[PDB]
């Protein structure tokens, strides 16, 4: 009962007074028995919140501001003691409270996850408890430019000094704990607005998803602040020299840190591919095209002017609409008579991991400042140039073992980590000849292919769609790299025999199921399919034997459902879809399968003035496709008036007439 | 075989109304108005052969301005448009919307038919209005 | 004995209605007459020339649903009715008998 | 457990015009360079005004529209004239980042 | 909500028949077609928008019928008592009896004719297996009762 | 039963023109002329309420100077309802 | 604005305000049943100084001595009370529609 809660909160408040405080003689000063008090607070975390599965101490500690107002002052001033002394060299004791402060920071910043196994109290407290971690992330990054980060690296340097031979299990743990601190500080991200669904929605939905507490802004949490404070505390230098020193107890958290940096940033944002103002002018012109389009869809006189059109149909019957512009344009009248319907078909629905490229909105960029972009890109450049192959070899040499116990989070973060840096180095090398494909050579060592294949095959068999999607992404970048090294030249021939049979079948069956899943799932299926087809064509066991496994209606449904988002897709993705159509329809000549009205509607909606950019290369491809498509449909209808009705339906799987429908003799 | 766009309650075809107005908004000459009104002997070719509404639309487009004044008797002076006058009086909002759209189409078509270069995007962005006046007895 | 108790009637698109004369036989009567495709016109116009007939026919057959929803119901019922399958194969059986 | 649904912000759409306006305006605010009746060393008037705000703990910044008008062919000035109500939050975002860079004391009432 | 009901000394089926018989029978013969049918012909030609019913005419009709020996139920007293209902009855009698026009009026410009013609076409298609309106919509005239002259 | 500490000699003063958002719920010291004084009234201070459903009596709410007591739901039956001021006990303070 | 739910002590915060006084539609707590039963937290929520001032067309700018046209101007924050009755002023800001709330 809540009496226990007020007793708890009272205890935590008294402990908050025991830690320390400012001294007017302003400087922060530790309390008497400070180490015992910090130990008792750590005890409270284990004793209550872990062992009873509560998070009540984790809430109370935020209420009484212990992290922001004691522990960060302690760590920053201890860092100042050690750094000022380092130029000049009872520290042997104060080092202990600094370590225990870092332990408490790792506890209070520990990434919260809620599942079915989480307690009722935990899932109740989750939403507000996340907010205090966001305050912690802000304060950790901002306070004295984040000098606590320098305190953390000093605590790590104080075991890196003693040899690889010297470091005890406690020293190894301390280094791993510092990595968990950096990982946590990166990893905190705003929570999701978790609505109760017992009671029906009112006449207005949710007012806003915003979960940030009032003293936080999303810019405080943005990657710009992380990169700035990490650069100004040389965290990047620490990580680079740490991975340079890898010659493996800590390898999983270090991998995890690189995942947590990469997980939501797009590689091409780090490359250009008055300039900002010029581009603003370009943006304004692009939306002005939409203005001159919506103007034609707008009444030239006021809304109450209200002249009535009547559409007489081809039969002796009449419809009526009020569209003032529609009086001179039956196109508008028809689509308005369609939009007038009150009816809509009812539509259908559909956690222990963070948001990422796996599930963001497809165009969701991160807006680096130029200095932060430079600092981040040079850091990951130096990482590729030093740490990639050894770290990937280290963690994959682990992960070939213990696959059965590889938790889902660990799987998805590993696959995404692999894919992101492979894609990045390919892009940097396509930009600069000075950058080497072989600097990510560990990707191609067959152990890696075997592991990623095992993860994809197992996740598909286990119907783990999350890891399935991530392994699909990893396969896309692996095949991308493989095609590049095929041009750069043996391993290409080797994998080009290993992905035979069962792997062909599995890859063929991802886009059969993909139509049921989110837009990013479908996008990754399409991307994989294009990569697979270009790889197999570069090889070209038989080409027709493989591609026939793809050319079937469930795959076409995935392609159409992906293409329904054309306004929100990128031009290159439309190009990829229409190149697939180009092969299937023009070259492979299974043209019957695309004579279906969903495509017809979609073609008109994007070729309409309300659709694609007039000067778009993808518009050029859709126009080029559509002329030939209409010509072929005209031919088939002239040869088959039955196909006027067949256009409406799935084609006939009763082969005895199905062949005739498909080809028409 | 095809749908028809009709002014509701009238059976007037909007294509017919459009072209009946177009063939007056271009190719009307002011000399015809003096045939309708009194003092018809005051017709004078050197002042009255003018394509009056081409002249209006040219000065209007050089000023870039949206509005055209239209004495409604000028419809009754012109053979393909005397019926449009009755449709204008009896069914005004539909006919006026048609006339507005026709003015915009005349402005668009002039800069590609008379074919002097102009900001097509400006005309595309702009709305156009007819202002009929002297409709009848006050 | 039981004096009346109420219930809510309902109607939806169905294979019998879709097989009535105003259904697909209307398409076979009118589609080749009303749609015309030409190289003399752009792709957008030709696509509209297809779409206008099917939209008007879909409305006149079943004015409840939007055109896209109508197409979805047509695809699903086409996927899942034997009478409609028999009629559809009968069209191509007739063309095979030509 | 309680029947409930996770509603997520990361699937939001972002106004690319607004974000690019914020980028342009933020750059203008931090580095618009001029000086007169003095040395040719540029004053960077709005950064200096942020320092004045930091001294006198103010909470407003005065901006000359003509300085925007000369900046970047006046495209930013035209955008802020035409569609001010859309772009004011984006201008506050840009101003907040500049204040973080050159006067982070001001991000609180302090 | 139920209601009680009573009997009264009136019958509107009977009085409707009396009204229509009057309407097709009476004329001011002492002044030497039926007066009201001529006036309804003028309404059909749309030259006249008002039908003026004279209670004097109903009195003279009653006197003629009573001289011929039949009862006439004193329609004058009835329609002085409850005139509002009898406007509706007289309009129903007119909307039944009213003849076609003798003069042409450029009919195609009348909106109500066009809209109800389109309705009739659609209803013929429906009835071919492929009232029509509220009566006030088709009733162009207005009906008025002129009082009894003092005599 | 109660004492009120009447704070005096508060050091910082404002004019009525000078009041702003930053003064909200702060103690302030102000000068002016009393332009219009209403009568002296009893006002509720501690008020119990009756729910007409379930066990009626509800515990004493403390009345403030700005808002009526809102009872969104009756705690004893955890539902909406009509409400009345309780007759068993209520207490009043002067108001003006 | 910022609100605490009536049937549980959870807090909604940073609630943007329309022209009407806007309260939250859903409780953030997945356990909770609440809609539209709230208490505003006056201390956590933030207000702004606000002042409407009515202006009329300049006497020397009216064309022929007819009535001057009027407008309602909203001042906020540091800009309030810089106007004065009878003063002749120049403002800059946004032309906006204000609904009948
Ligand atoms: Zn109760
Ligand atoms: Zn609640």
């Amino acid at each position: 009962a809540d009496f226990s809660l007020t007793v708890l909160r009272a205890r935590i408040a008294l402990l908050a007074t025991a830690i320390g405080g400012p001294d007017y003689t302003p400087p922060y000063k530790l309390g008497d028995d400070c180490l015992a008090c910090l130990k008792d607070l750590k005890r409270w975390f284990k004793l209550v919140d872990d062992q009873q599965k509560r998070w009540d101490v984790a809430m109370a500690v935020a209420e009484y501001r212990i992290l922001t107002d004691d522990l960060l002052p302690i760590l920053i001033d201890w860092e100042n003691k050690c750094s000022l002394a380092a130029k000049l060299a009872n520290k042997a004791y104060y080092d202990k409270i600094a370590l225990n402060c870092l332990q408490l920071l790792v506890l209070m910043t520990w990434p919260l996850i809620v599942t079915e196994q989480s307690s009722s109290n935990q899932i109740t407290l989750y939403g507000e408890l996340k907010k205090h971690q966001l305050v912690y992330k802000k304060t950790i990054l901002s306070m004295e430019s984040g000098k606590v980060l320098r305190a953390a690296i000093r605590l790590a340097l104080d075991v890196i000094k003693i040899d690889r031979l010297s470091r005890t299990p406690r020293d190894n743990m301390v280094l791993k704990l510092v990595l968990n601190f950096f990982r946590n500080v990166i990893a905190i991200e705003p929570g999701e607005f978790t609505i109760n669904t017992k009671k029906s929605m009112p006449k207005k939905g949710i007012t806003s998803i915003d979960t940030l507490p009032p003293n936080v802004s999303m810019d405080d949490i943005s990657l710009n602040t992380v990169i700035s404070s990490f650069h100004k505390n040389k965290v990047f230098g620490f990580l680079l020299t740490l991975t340079s020193s890898l010659s493996d107890f800590i390898n999983i958290p270090l991998l995890e840190i690189m995942f947590y940096f990469t997980k939501d940033v797009n590689q091409e944002l780090l490359f250009p591919r008055t300039s900002a103002g010029f581009e603003l002018s370009k943006l304004l012109q692009k939306e002005h095209q939409m203005r001159k389009n919506v103007i034609k869809h707008t009444s030239a006189r006021h809304s109450r002017f209200g002249g009535l059109l009547s559409i007489q149909t081809p039969d002796k019957t009449r419809l009526t609409v009020s569209g003032s512009q529609a009086l001179v344009d039956e196109k508008i009248a028809l689509q308005k008579l369609d939009d007038s319907k009150k009816w809509n078909k009812r539509i259908i629905k559909k956690e222990g991991l963070p948001n990422s490229l796996l599930n963001s909105q497809t165009g969701k960029a991160i807006f680096f400042t130029e200095s932060n972009g430079k600092h981040f890109k040079e850091f990951i450049n130096n990482f590729i140039d030093s740490g990639f192959n050894i770290l990937l070899h280290s963690v994959t040499n682990y992960f070939t073992t213990e696959q059965d116990r590889m938790v889902t989070l660990e799987q998805v973060e590993y696959l995404l980590f692999f894919a992101w840096f492979v894609k990045y180095q390919l892009l940097r090398s396509k930009i600069d000849n000075s950058a080497d494909i072989k600097q990510v050579s560990e990707a191609l060592k067959e152990v890696t292919f075997i592991l990623v294949s095992s993860l994809l095959r197992s996740a598909y068999d286990l119907k783990n769609w999350t890891v399935t999607h991530a392994g699909m992404i990893a396969f896309n970048e692996l095949l991308n790299l493989v095609s590049r090294t095929k041009a750069a030249q043996d391993i290409e021939f080797i994998v080009s025999r290993l992905f035979s049979d069962e792997r062909i079948q599995l890859l063929s069956n991802l886009p059969k199921i993909g139509s049921k899943y989110s837009l990013q799932f479908m996008k990754s299926c399409i991307e994989l399919t294009h990569s697979v087809l270009k790889v197999l064509e570069q090889y070209s066991v038989n080409f027709q034997k493989v591609q026939a496994n793809y050319m079937t209606e469930p795959v076409i449904e995935t392609y159409i459902n992906f293409l329904e988002r054309f306004r929100e897709l990128e031009d290159d993705s439309i190009k990829k879809v229409f190149s697939f159509f180009h092969r299937v329809f023009v070259q492979a000549k299974e043209q019957a399968l695309l004579f279906r009205f969903d495509l017809i509607i979609l073609l008109r909606e994007m070729l309409s003035p309300d659709g694609l950019d007039r000067m778009s290369r993808s518009r050029k491809y859709v126009s080029q496709f559509s002329d030939y498509f209409l010509a072929r449909l005209k031919k088939r209808l002239k040869k088959s008036p039955a196909w006027f009705v067949g256009l409406l339906f799935p084609p006939l799987h009763n082969s005895e007439v199905g062949f005739y429908q498909r080809y028409g003799e | 075989s095809e749908p028809l766009r009709i002014i509701w309650g009238t059976n007037v075809s909007i294509q017919e109304c459009t072209t009946n107005f177009r063939n007056f908004l271009m190719s009307f000459k002011y000399k015809f108005r003096k045939i309708l009104d009194e003092r018809e002997e005051f017709i004078n070719n050197t002042t009255d052969e003018e394509l009056y509404y081409i002249k209006q639309l040219n000065e209007m487009r050089e000023l870039g301005t949206s509005n055209l004044n239209l004495d409604a008797r000028n419809l009754l002076a012109y053979k393909q448009t005397e019926d449009l006058y009755h449709q204008l009086l009896n069914y005004p909002q539909e006919v006026i919307s048609i006339m507005d759209q026709t003015i915009k189409d005349c402005m668009v078509s002039l800069i590609v038919d008379n074919n002097l270069d102009y900001d097509l995007d400006e005309i595309e962005t702009k709305f156009y209005k007819v202002r009929p006046y002297n409709v009848g007895s006050c | 004995a039981i004096t009346a108790r109420k219930r809510r009637p309902q109607v939806k698109l169905t294979a019998e209605k879709l097989l009535s004369d105003k259904g697909l036989p209307y398409v076979l009567k009118n589609a080749h007459k009303r749609i015309r495709i030409s190289s003399k016109k752009n792709s957008y116009d030709n696509l509209s020339n297809i779409i206008q007939f099917y939209q008007l026919w879909a409305h006149e057959l079943f004015p409840k649903a939007k055109f896209k929803d109508f197409m979805k119901i047509c695809q699903t019922v086409g996927k899942t009715d034997p009478v409609l399958r028999e009629y559809r194969v009968s069209l191509f059986r007739d063309e095979m008998g030509m | 457990s309680f029947k409930s649904r996770a509603l997520n912000h990361v699937k939001k759409v972002d106004d690319v015009t607004g974000e690019k306006v914020r980028e342009a305006f933020e750059q203008f605010l931090e580095d618009f360079s001029v000086q007169s009746t003095d040395t040719g060393e540029v004053e960077k008037v709005y950064r200096a005004q942020i320092e004045f705000m930091k001294i006198y703990d103010l909470n407003t910044i005065y901006i000359d529209y003509q300085h925007l008008s000369m900046r970047e062919n006046g495209a930013l000035a035209m955008a802020i004239s035409e569609q001010y109500y859309r772009f004011l939050p984006f201008l506050q975002k840009g101003l907040r980042r500049v204040v973080r860079k050159y006067a982070p004391e001001l991000l609180n009432t302090s | 909500a139920a209601l009680p009901s009573i009997q009264l000394p009136v019958d509107y089926n009977n009085l409707f028949n009396e009204i229509t018989d009057f309407l097709v029978t009476f004329k001011q013969d002492t002044l030497s077609g039926p007066k009201y049918m001529a006036m309804l012909q003028k309404v059909a030609n749309r030259e006249l928008n008002s039908v003026i019913i004279d209670l004097d005419d109903i009195l003279q009709y009653q006197n003629e019928k009573f001289l011929q020996g039949t009862q006439a139920d004193d329609l004058v007293s009835a329609i002085q008592q409850n005139a509002n209902h009898f406007t509706e009855l007289f309009c129903r009698a007119i909307d039944n009896n009213m003849p076609l026009p003798t003069k042409e009026i450029d009919y195609k410009d009348d909106v109500l004719d066009v809209i109800l013609n389109q309705r009739r076409l659609r209803n013929e298609r429906m009835l071919s297996d492929r009232e029509l309106f509220p009566p006030n919509l088709t009733r162009r005239y207005f009906l008025y009762f002129k009082p009894l002259s003092q005599n | 039963s109660e004492i009120h500490v009447r704070i005096s000699d508060f050091p910082t003063i404002y004019s009525l023109r000078e009041l702003r958002e930053s003064n909200l719920s702060s103690l302030v010291r102000v000068t002016g002329v009393v332009t219009r004084r209403t009568g002296v009234f009893p006002q509720l201070k501690y008020v119990k309420f009756n729910c007409l459903k379930c066990g009626s009596i509800l515990g004493p709410f403390f009345q403030d100077s700005n808002e009526e007591i809102r009872i969104s739901f009756c705690t004893n039956c955890k539902s909406k309802g009509p409400f009345r001021v309780n007759g068993e006990k209520t207490v009043y303070r002067n108001y003006q | 604005a910022s609100f605490t739910c009536d049937m549980c002590r959870a807090i909604v915060d940073n609630v943007e305000q329309s022209f009407k006084y806007t309260e939250p539609t859903f409780c953030p707590n997945p356990s909770c049943e609440n809609r539209a039963f709230w208490t505003l937290n006056v201390t956590r929520s933030r207000f702004l100084d606000w002042q409407k001032v009515r202006i009329q067309e300049n006497a020397n700018e009216i064309p022929t001595g007819s009535m001057p046209r009027t407008l309602d101007v909203i001042l906020r924050g540091d800009s309030v009370e810089r106007a004065k009755p009878g003063d002749r002023c120049k403002f800059t800001g946004v032309e906006i529609v204000v609904p009948d709330v």
